[PDB]
């Protein structure tokens, strides 16, 4: 949900289709991409439809 | 059982919620209604 990179470089990340609480970020299992994980509690997480 | 949708969500074929709900909608085409019955065809053309 980049709002544009001349803007600023901070982006949001919409997980489509899926509960938050059975898969959160801060899960150490690494659900792909081990090195790409965005910070436990950076914003409050939100579930949207 | 698992219903029917469900069942096509897995092998990667899912469905994108539209961007408008029904409630939105619903509320639009209540405010084109109110338009109609108060202003008439006016607040097509401008202000109601
Ligand atoms: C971002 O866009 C504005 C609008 O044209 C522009 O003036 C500005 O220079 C842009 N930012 C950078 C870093 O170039
Ligand atoms: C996500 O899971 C939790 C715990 O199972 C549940 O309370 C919540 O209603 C679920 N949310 C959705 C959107 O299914």
């Amino acid at each position: 949900i980049t709002p544009g990179t001349n803007t600023s470089n901070q982006v949001a990340v919409l997980y489509q289709g899926v509960n938050c609480t059975e898969v959160p970020v801060a899960i150490h299992a690494d659900q792909l991409t081990p090195t790409w994980r965005v910070y436990s509690t950076g914003s409050n997480v939100f579930q949207t439809r | 059982a698992r219903d029917l949708i469900c069942a096509q969500k897995f092998k990667g074929l899912t469905v994108l919620p539209p961007l408008l709900t029904d409630e939105m909608i619903a509320q639009y085409t209540s405010a084109l209604l109110a338009g109609t019955i108060t202003s008439g065809w006016t607040f097509g053309a401008g202000a109601a």
